[PDB]
RNA sequence: UGGAAUGCGAGUGCCUAGUGGGCCACUUUUGGUAAGCAGAACUGGCGCUGCGGGAUGAACCGAACGCCGGGUUAAGGCGCC
RNA sequence: CGGAGCCUCGGUUGGCCUCGGAUAGCCGGUCCCCCGCCGGGGUCCGGUGCGGAGAGCCCUUCGUCCCGGGAAACGGGGCGGCCGGAAAGGGGGCCGCCCUCUCGCCCGUCACGCACCGCACGUUCGUGGGGAACCUGGCGCUAAACCAUUCGUAGACGACC
């Protein structure tokens, strides 16, 4: 039978696995997309939470 | 089978798929071949498959065995006393349905054919439809090639 | 498989070789010629079995076979092992087969690279279906 | 687009059924799919053929529709279609092709040898040629 | 009846059996279209029984013989009548076509009934059969072959050797 | 020196869709797409030839690790070229898909 | 040795069940430009086809099948895999003999390809009939390399036409020098003609 | 002139186990809206029965079975599996 | 990088070194004319049941000897260099060389080879893949991982930092 009253599932199950990051260090999926038009530069860097 | 078609079968002497014999024919057998249309196939034969029918596959009833007739001794010391001697006497008799074609034919065993060579149409439904069963007429002949 | 045809010899260690028919021996096997000096066979019997004939015939009616290349001449000769005995080339032999190259020779000379045809060997390749081809 | 046509008198190849390889002339056209032809100097009985086993020639006989044999015949000479088709490519084509298919083993051993010779002496030009090709550009 | 490969055309005369009331009985004949012989003297009896009161008991064939096309070398249009069953209720069609042989004509006209209508050659009565006049043709089918000077191309011509070779290196061309 | 043989393919074995009879082979030749063409090679001696880890003799040789069962083609099968074999063992079905040698002898041609 | 096969211009299923009873025979085959395949029936009718498998899935691990493949190369070679009998070692050496990929990469762009007349969409299909692209298809359920399969095959094409350059003037200098020589080779060109192999 | 055809060797007597839940299909058929429901007639089946086909299946279609070789079939089929 | 064998695993028994494609249309030449960084378009000429054909092409092997005729001579075999290839990268061609032979191909002459006496698994890919070793010379290399200890950005224990 169906639920009695509605209500929204617990957590996403967009992020699954909730296992442990296999790296350490943060891991940039996407760059950011090249326009060549642009001078030349950097798209990340690293840092440390003080 | 039906309890009446079951019958039938049995004194025509097709007790068997593909079991062929020679049968006169008047109101009293021709009815009987009513009753079985849907089981049997057949037709008129000629003089050829008369022929070929008791040279390839003749066998004889002699002592209640299945002889094949290998000699001219085996068909007169049986239908002799009807003045049947040999072979050809014997095919006469048949072909010609003599005064006794009852004791010649009974002689002879049921033909035991094999398996129509190149198939069959439709067992299950008759000629004039397009199948198989019930009188075919001269047409038995083209089947006789493929059986015997 | 007439006298003369070209046949080809599809077993033994002549296999693939192109030789000369000469004629049917009374126990049925076939009596051929290389010639030696074109393929290196003898005088040597096959079966018809184990033949391809070609239809390349070359006319050797006026060909005298020597009457005592019976079935008994080519028959093999026993050899008794106690080391191991070796076959000889009979001295009879060697003359036998001048007789009959000396005359079958020049008359494959007189077809235009025959001799150079019996020479090669057969073989299928890439492409080469026997059910398709004429001999 | 198109440049043969379907009509009293085209002269078509019969490519497979029992009169394969042979020249046929139509006669009349039965419906879509059957023509009737005719092929008096060819040994082809006046008949139904279906368009499928057939392939347009480029000869085109002048006789009307429909005309019995004696004139089918008369028109065929006249033109001597048979000598024409003969000296087309076409013809060709397919008697090089048959004498290829009759070709004996020993015949197959001359064209292995006057190919090689052949091939050779070309190919030795074909090099001559760009080496001169060489020089010009240079 | 099955419409079993090319059907061809047979006469057939049959009679009531004579009796001592009429000792020379009248002879009907029919026209019937059938694959052999033998179907055609059966079809002969499932007609004449409903047009008369005479089955196979009580009659019999006086003669079955095929009728040769007249003129197999000739192309005609025929004009066929015929009744039959759809799936709710009967119908009588009047339908043309063109061929050699008037029985090539009625072995179309099976192929047809059943292309176009789903009918089984049981529940198919041809009543007639007439060779009609370029003139009084009446399907544009027909009429449109009935031009002198008929020309048309072979457009698209499918490839139909398509497994010798079954893997080639050329694609087939289809304009000739 | 050259090939004298023709080249098949075992195929697989007679069989229904539910019943397999592993004492006949079916075999594709090479070029054989036809049961008008399979003529010229029924009654001709097959060959599936293999190799093993111990050693077997040889007819005019020396021992190696090549054996062979032999066969001959009994008949043709199908509208399209294959043919019936039968061997003087039934063929390992590990040489489904490897070739069977034809031979051209018996010669009838 | 290998039966090299073009993907473009040939019906999917119809290639497939040719391709599957030639790896089963034991032949290896190799289909390049898996992208050209097409399918009959409209575009979206094929869309809606692969749609609804997308939406198969187990209900309570999706991760544990069925796999659903975007690229061309990989539905063509799980269509194959559905004419072969896949569980059993026999059909996965079958399967292990095809090789499919999107566009052709090499070694088999400098190679001749075959094609399968009897599924070639020419052949196959009336020409009004409406057909669908495997690529077009396959880059709108979340294939990912139709543009770079494209560009990368925009310079094979060039290639390939530099290459036909040089093979067409090949065949000129043929043409000139059997002129040239046409007196020494007059014997052996006829012995060709007279066996057909020359007309 | 053993008085229709066809076929077939018949008759007869003791002792006797298991069974006595059945169920299904063509046709006919009662009750019920109907039911893979309840109840009948005829025949044939399953039960007691494998085998080819219907992907799969008690009953459907074909055909019934000693252990084998060759040939040919039935019902069903012949893109690939 | 450059010798014998020993095992083991197998299958195979010439190669195709490539336009793009259209299919109610094509392919090849012609560039005399028009555009472009030798390529494209036009004109014209040829083919189109594709013959500049996958119905195809290439290679074709018994070996040697002797002397001829055609074919080659711009030739075969063989040690050093410059472009060239990236989608899953080339033991191709080009130029030198000092060497190396006028035989390689075709048609003839001349004879010979275990001609093993009818008989199977023959004939390649074959210096095949893998594993041990035995040698035998040239040039080179002398690392990490895990445990243990420690950390607490980690943690049920492993793992992780
Ligand atoms: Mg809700
Ligand atoms: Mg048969
Ligand atoms: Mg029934
Ligand atoms: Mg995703
Ligand atoms: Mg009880
Ligand atoms: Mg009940
Ligand atoms: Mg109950
Ligand atoms: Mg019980
Ligand atoms: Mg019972
Ligand atoms: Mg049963
Ligand atoms: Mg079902
Ligand atoms: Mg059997
Ligand atoms: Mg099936
Ligand atoms: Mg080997």
């Amino acid at each position: 039978s169906h639920r009695k009253f509605s209500a929204p599932r617990h957590g996403s199950l967009g992020f699954l696995p909730r296992k442990r990051s296999s790296r350490h260090r943060g891991k940039v999926k996407s760059f950011p997309k090249d326009d060549p038009s642009k001078p030349v530069h950097l798209t990340a860097f690293l840092g440390y939470k003080a | 089978v039906s309890p009446k078609v079951r019958k039938v079968l049995q004194l025509l002497r097709l007790r068997q798929i593909f079991n062929g014999t020679f049968v006169k024919l008047n109101k009293a057998s021709i009815n009987m071949l009513r009753i079985v249309e849907p089981y049997i196939a057949w037709g008129y034969p000629n003089l050829k498959s008369v022929n070929e029918l008791i040279y390839k596959r003749g066998y004889g009833k002699i002592n209640k065995k299945r002889i094949a007739l290998t000699d001219n001794t085996l068909i007169a010391r049986s239908l002799g006393k009807y003045n049947i001697i040999c072979m050809e006497d014997l095919i006469h008799e048949i072909y010609t349905v003599g005064k006794h074609f009852k004791e010649a034919n009974n002689f002879l065993w049921p033909f035991k054919l094999s398996s129509p060579r190149g198939g069959m149409k439709k067992k299950t439904t008759h000629f004039v439809e397009g199948g198989d069963a019930g009188n075919r007429e001269d047409q038995i002949n083209r089947l006789i090639r493929r059986m015997n | 498989i007439t006298p003369g045809t070209i046949l080809i010899i599809l077993t033994g260690r002549h296999r693939g070789k192109r030789v000369v028919f000469l004629k049917q021996l009374s126990s049925g096997l076939l009596l051929v010629t290389g010639p030696l000096s074109l393929n290196r066979v003898p005088l040597r019997r096959t079966h018809q079995k184990f033949v391809i004939a070609t239809s390349t015939k070359i006319d050797i009616s006026g060909v005298k076979i020597p009457k005592h290349l019976t079935d008994a001449y080519f028959k093999k000769k026993k050899l008794r092992k106690p080391e191991k005995e070796k076959y000889e080339i009979t001295e009879q032999r060697k003359v036998d087969q001048k007789a009959v190259d000396s005359q079958i020779l020049p008359k494959i000379k007189a077809v235009p690279q025959l001799q150079g045809y019996l020479r090669s060997v057969f073989a299928l390749t890439n492409g080469v279906y026997p059910h398709k081809l004429v001999f | 687009v198109f440049r043969r046509f379907v009509e009293v008198g085209r002269v078509a190849y019969v490519s497979f059924g029992p009169h394969a390889g042979k020249l046929v002339a139509i006669v009349d056209v039965i419906d879509q799919n059957r023509a009737l032809v005719d092929g008096p100097c060819t040994r082809v009985r006046r008949q139904a053929m279906p368009f499928k086993c057939m392939q347009l020639t480029d000869f085109i006989l002048k006789f009307p529709h429909s005309a019995r044999q004696k004139y089918v015949r008369k028109a065929w000479e006249k033109a001597d279609i048979n000598t024409k088709w003969a000296a087309t490519r076409w013809a060709k084509k397919i008697e090089a092709r048959e004498r290829k298919a009759k070709m004996t083993d020993f015949d197959r051993y001359k064209v292995m040898k006057a190919k090689k010779m052949r091939n050779r002496i070309i190919k030795n030009e074909v090099k001559k040629l760009q080496r001169a090709a060489l020089l010009k550009a240079s | 009846m099955k419409a079993s490969g090319t059907l061809r055309e047979y006469k057939v005369v049959g009679r009531c059996l004579p009796t001592p009331k009429c000792r020379t009985p009248p002879l009907y004949r029919m026209r019937i279209f059938a694959p052999n012989h033998v179907v055609a003297k059966s079809r002969f009896w499932y007609f004449v029984s409903q047009l008369k009161k005479m089955k196979k008991s009580s009659g019999e064939i006086v003669y079955c013989g095929q009728v040769f096309e007249k003129s197999p070398l000739r192309v005609k249009n025929f004009g066929i009548w015929l009744r039959y069953d759809s799936r709710s209720g009967t119908h009588n069609m009047y339908r043309e076509y063109r061929d050699l042989t008037t029985a090539g004509a009625v072995t179309q006209c099976y192929r047809d009934m059943g292309a176009r209508h789903r009918a089984r050659a049981h529940s198919i009565q041809i009543m007639k059969v007439e060779e009609i006049a370029a003139s009084k043709c009446r399907r544009p089918a027909v009429k449109q072959f009935h031009d002198s000077k008929i020309k048309f191309p072979l457009p698209h011509r499918v490839l139909r050797r398509q497994h010798k070779p079954r893997f080639t290196t050329k694609r087939p061309n289809t304009f000739f | 020196s050259g090939r004298l043989w023709c080249k098949a393919i075992f195929a697989g074995y007679k069989r229904g869709l539910r019943n397999q009879r592993e004492h006949t082979a079916l075999l594709k030749i090479e070029g054989v797409y036809a049961r008008d063409e399979t003529e010229f090679y029924l009654g001709k001696r097959c060959a599936y030839v293999y190799k093993a880890k111990n050693n077997t003799v040889t007819p005019g040789g020396k021992p190696n690790k090549t054996r062979v069962i032999w066969g001959k083609v009994t008949r043709a099968h199908g509208n399209s070229g294959m043919v019936r074999a039968k061997f003087r063992s039934n063929l390992p079905a590990k040489a489904i898909g490897h070739r069977i040698r034809v031979m051209l002898y018996p010669s009838r041609i | 040795q290998v039966l090299v096969l073009d993907g473009r211009g040939h019906l999917l299923g119809r290639l497939a069940a040719i391709v599957a009873k030639q790896v089963l025979l034991g032949r290896k085959v190799v289909v390049v430009r898996c992208e050209g395949i097409n399918i009959s029936g409209n575009f979206y009718r094929n869309k809606l086809k692969y749609l609804a498998f997308l939406r198969k899935r187990m209900n309570t691990n999706p991760s544990r099948g069925p796999y659903h493949f975007r690229a061309p190369s990989r539905i063509f070679w799980r269509t194959v895999r559905g004419m072969l009998p896949h569980k059993t070692k026999r059909g996965q050496a079958a399967l292990d003999r095809l090789k499919v990929f999107d566009g052709i990469p090499p070694p088999y762009d400098k190679k001749k390809r075959m094609v399968v007349p009897a599924a070639l969409k020419v052949v196959r299909l009336k020409p009004t009939r409406k057909f669908a692209y495997l690529g077009r298809l396959a880059h709108e359920v979340g294939w990912k390399y139709q543009a770079v399969t494209a560009t990368l095959e925009e310079k094979r094409k060039e290639k390939a036409k530099i290459h036909y350059r040089k093979k067409k003037q090949l065949m000129r200098l043929r043409k000139q020098a059997e002129k040239n020589v046409e007196k020494k080779i007059s014997k052996f060109t006829d012995v060709l003609k007279t066996h057909g192999l020359l007309v």
